[PDB]
């Protein structure tokens, strides 16, 4: 069968820390490729995924891409891009080789710029995708006044900058905007001083333990307070200087975590004929010794996006592929238009794009005694919030008031 | 015997943010003719150019960097223009053991040896304004300086460097304010905090907005001295902008007496450099090759740096003198060119060419003061030799510069 070549760009080496994402998603990639080949979905053709190690480095990643174009087969599209700086370099140059790219792990909001990255698509929601979800949560609990606590690092300031636009023209006031680089204590005292009750936090795992330490000292916890912070931290992240562990857990009690949903909770059959639960069992059996990755479902759905894209492209050509050098502008535009049509139910829920960006599911968690517990989910397509009954809790008789 | 051809892989921005390639490509073409016609530089070698239009865009440049590296003949050096293009090529370069030599990059971030191990530039870093600033502060006795910047990576980095420079000189930064587009709040704070010596870093559009706000707040006069980059258009404060409230007269008033620093790009002296041209002769020569007038030509003022980049490379290759055996998988020749480039010391059309440890060009700075709606040359400063040429052309209302505080 003639091959439909795809350029797989990801860190795979054990030497690179982000190689765990690349390797952790490969059993999921193998599962989708195996099924698509068995069903002969791409008949007469077959999906030819070639893997090239980017090593999570700008120079090595660029050479890996360059070597793939020079010595590799004629790739129709790019699959991957995990590390933010490497993905940005490749994504910006795509048009030069008329290559559409589909990432499953690059979450940097920068990539949503279609003036800079027109040929880039992603199955994973970006770091900013938590903002329309937070707005829905604030509306649901009648929280009209908020305070913000942001770590002065690009990754976090990007999220805080996006929040301004999301809360604009909405009946929500950001009464206090506070930033910090190394110590949040000064900013936490200012928030307390301005009587902030609902805090929207954007900071790393290391800074979070410092934030909650300052929160305990300033009594910015309990029935009167609601902390809404990142939901992507390592489990038992707090266990890993002035505060006590019991005092940290007391201030942490009831915080709301926000992050993308790794897999759909709906027991409905997906495009492959399996429910997300059935695919998850298949993935866990296949992965064997390889450690699991939260991007596995996004990589799995990614292969289905490519296969469905190539099908639509094949039909468009027949309505009127082998000689695709990177010179064919028209085919690149056909693939680009075909990918914009993506609309199917996958393992991560409904797979649909809005200007290259994924309209997905956002998970809401709550720290309860010893761990984060799921309390709800936000559907980006329908812009709806579903809060799980008898899970979410408040220390008071009512959820806190915003003033 | 026959001369061996040796290749430069260059990128010229013919369009984009800095269309410097328009005047820089002919300047490079002239410099190659000059080096190749001299039998005392590379008699065994012929320096040849293979180039592409980067459009001052990293994405666009990524396509051409591939074209330069993956097509015969083998290139011995890479020559990008724009800072954004140089950041991409200088970081990637280590994978092909290539020296990178920029003729137009000013970004302070490019003077990082960890990210850019084989990088050199005949265009100085934007941080070159800082030793001139510290020297003017010391001469005038100021130890308290306020800083105002537009939010751009270049300005953030320039002010970061100014901090470590002031500290060594026993000067401190009192207040630091920033703005993305509107400078109303940062300037109001400068008046509130009673700032006297202010360093302002912004582009032309933002400069007009800063100075309108400066008029409305009476932040000009005997009490105040403004330090700006001398890169603005001829009568910038007079230029019509419908976004600003202030009149031409009110604004010629707000800018009065301010100091500017500008990187010297053409030797003001009438001396003859290595090519045996004068600064004035080079200009006449370059104007002839151009299809359009210098004013219409992008990178005309930076053109001497592109001319000098070719000489820096030629002299470095002459030191090493072999060249045809260069391969992308071998460090040997690269390390030798590197050592020769690092040891560069010659007179060019832009002045004396030397690189610091970071590979960044060391040059003179032109110090000017705005006296009666016109810039007047008040001196020059050489950061390396610590020598200030004073014109005795500067003027103040007090008959002497004011002071940093209340007194
Ligand atoms: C560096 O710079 C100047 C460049 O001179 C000028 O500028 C160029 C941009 C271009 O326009 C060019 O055409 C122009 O000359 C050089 O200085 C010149 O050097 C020449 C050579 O010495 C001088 O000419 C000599 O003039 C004397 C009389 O003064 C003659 O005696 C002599 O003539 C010679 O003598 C025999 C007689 O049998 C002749 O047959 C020979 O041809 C021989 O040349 C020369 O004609 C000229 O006067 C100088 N000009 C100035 C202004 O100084 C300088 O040499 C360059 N350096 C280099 C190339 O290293
Ligand atoms: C890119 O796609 C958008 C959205 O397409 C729709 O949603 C997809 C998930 C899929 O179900 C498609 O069949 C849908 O059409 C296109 O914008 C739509 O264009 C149609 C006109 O044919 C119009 O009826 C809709 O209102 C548009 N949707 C929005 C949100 O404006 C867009 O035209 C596509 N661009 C291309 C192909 O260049
Ligand atoms: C080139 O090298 C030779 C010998 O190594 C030296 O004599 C000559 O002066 C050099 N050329 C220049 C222009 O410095
Ligand atoms: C668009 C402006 O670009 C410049 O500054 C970027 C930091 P550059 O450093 O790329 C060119 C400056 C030429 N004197």
């Amino acid at each position: 069968s003639p091959p439909l070549s795809i350029m797989g760009l990801m860190p795979l080496t054990k030497e690179v820390a982000k190689g765990s994402i690349g390797r952790g998603v490969l059993p999921a990639v193998e599962l989708a490729i195996e099924q698509i080949r068995n069903e002969s979905l791409l008949r007469p053709y077959f999906l030819d995924l070639r893997l090239y190690d980017t090593e999570c480095d700008n120079a090595k990643g660029l050479k890996a891409f360059y070597d793939a174009i020079k010595y590799g087969p004629n790739h129709l599209m790019v699959f991957g891009g995990v590390c933010p700086s490497v993905t940005s370099i490749i994504a910006e140059s795509l048009q030069g080789w008329n290559l559409v790219q589909l990432s499953f792990a690059a979450t940097t909001p920068v990539l949503a710029d279609k003036k800079k990255y027109p040929y880039f698509f992603r199955t994973v929601p970006s770091d900013n995708a938590v903002n329309p979800a937070i707005l829905k949560l604030l509306k649901h609990y009648q929280w009209k006044r908020v305070g913000t606590l942001t770590q002065d690092v690009q990754r976090f300031s990007e999220v805080r900058n996006d929040l301004t636009g999301v809360l604009y023209g909405e009946d929500i006031e950001i009464s206090d905007t506070e930033s910090f680089s190394n110590d949040p204590c000064t900013s936490v005292k200012k928030l307390k001083g301005n009587d902030v009750r609902i805090i929207l936090g954007q900071f790393d795992q290391n800074m979070a333990a410092k934030v909650f330490c300052c929160a305990y000292e300033e009594n910015m916890y309990g029935s009167k307070y609601q902390w809404i912070i990142p939901g992507w931290y390592e489990p038992s992240w707090w266990e890993q200087s002035r505060c006590l562990r019991k005092n940290l857990l007391a201030a942490m009690e009831g915080y709301i975590g926000v992050d993308f949903e790794p897999l759909s909770s709906k027991q409905i059959k997906t495009i492959s004929g399996k429910t997300p639960q059935q695919y998850e069992r298949e993935y866990n059996n296949k992965r064997s010794g390889v450690g699991p990755s939260k991007f596995h479902g996004y990589a799995y759905d990614g292969i289905w996006v490519i296969a469905k894209t190539l099908q639509r492209a094949m039909e468009t050509l027949h309505a009127s592929i082998q000689d695709f050098n990177y010179t064919d502008h028209t085919l690149g535009r056909i693939i680009l238009n075909a990918m914009n049509e993506t609309n199917f139910f996958g393992v991560t829920g409904q797979v649909v794009f809005r200007n290259g960006e994924r309209m997905g599911t956002i998970k809401f968690t709550q720290f309860q005694d010893s761990r984060e517990v799921k309390v709800g989910e936000y559907n980006a397509v329908a812009d709806t919030l579903e809060i799980i009954n008898d899970t979410i809790r408040f220390q008071g008789s009512e959820p806190p008031k915003d003033d | 015997s026959e001369r061996r051809a040796v290749y430069i892989g260059a990128l010229f921005p013919m369009s984009g943010g800095w269309p410097g390639g328009q005047a820089c490509q002919p300047a490079v073409e002239m410099a190659l003719e000059d080096v190749n016609s001299r039998r005392d530089i590379l008699p065994d070698y012929e320096l040849k150019l293979i180039h592409h239009d980067s459009k001052c865009d990293p994405g666009q440049a990524t396509k051409y960097l591939y074209e330069l590296l993956y097509n015969d003949p083998i290139k011995i050096i890479l020559m990008p223009g724009c800072s954004s293009v140089s950041t991409l090529v200088a970081e990637a370069a280590r994978m092909w053991n290539l020296i990178v030599l920029s003729y137009g990059s000013s970004s302070p971030a490019l003077s990082n040896r960890q990210r850019f191990p084989t990088f050199f530039r005949t265009h100085p870093s934007a941080t070159l304004h800082n030793p001139t600033r510290v020297k003017l502060f010391e001469k005038w006795g100021w130890k308290k300086i306020a800083t105002i910047q537009q939010t751009t990576e270049v300005f953030t980095s320039t002010l970061d460097d100014l901090e470590e420079r002031v500290k060594e000189a026993g000067i401190e930064i009192t207040f630091r304010q920033s703005f993305f587009s509107d400078p109303a709040v940062p300037v109001k704070n400068l008046k509130r905090q009673d700032a006297r010596i202010i360093v302002g870093l912004f582009y032309e559009t933002e400069a007009r907005k800063v100075f309108c706000e400066v008029y409305k707040e009476r932040l000009f006069g005997k009490k105040y001295v403004w330090f700006l980059i001398g890169w603005y258009a001829d009568n910038w404060f007079k230029i019509y902008d419908p976004s600003i409230n202030c009149t031409v007269d009110e604004m010629t008033e707000a800018v009065e007496g301010h100091i500017t620093t500008e990187i010297v790009m053409l030797n003001p002296a009438n001396t003859r450099s290595i090519s045996n041209m004068t600064s004035q002769e080079f200009v006449e020569k370059l104007t002839k090759r151009l299809k359009r007038h210098p004013e219409e030509t992008g990178g005309f003022q930076e053109a001497p740096l592109a001319y000098d980049a070719i000489w820096a490379l030629a002299l470095a290759l002459n030191k090493t003198s072999r060249l045809e055996d260069f391969n992308y998988n071998n460090q040997t020749i690269t390390d030798q060119i590197y050592r020769a480039m690092n040891s560069s010391s010659f007179e060019g059309v832009s002045g004396h060419v030397v690189f610091d440890a970071s590979g960044s060009r060391m040059a003179w700075t032109l110090i000017e003061q705005l006296q009666g709606g016109s810039y007047k040359k008040i001196g020059y400063y050489d950061s390396t030799k610590d020598d200030l040429s004073w014109s005795k052309t500067d003027k103040w209302i007090g008959g002497s510069p004011p002071a940093d505080d209340y007194k």
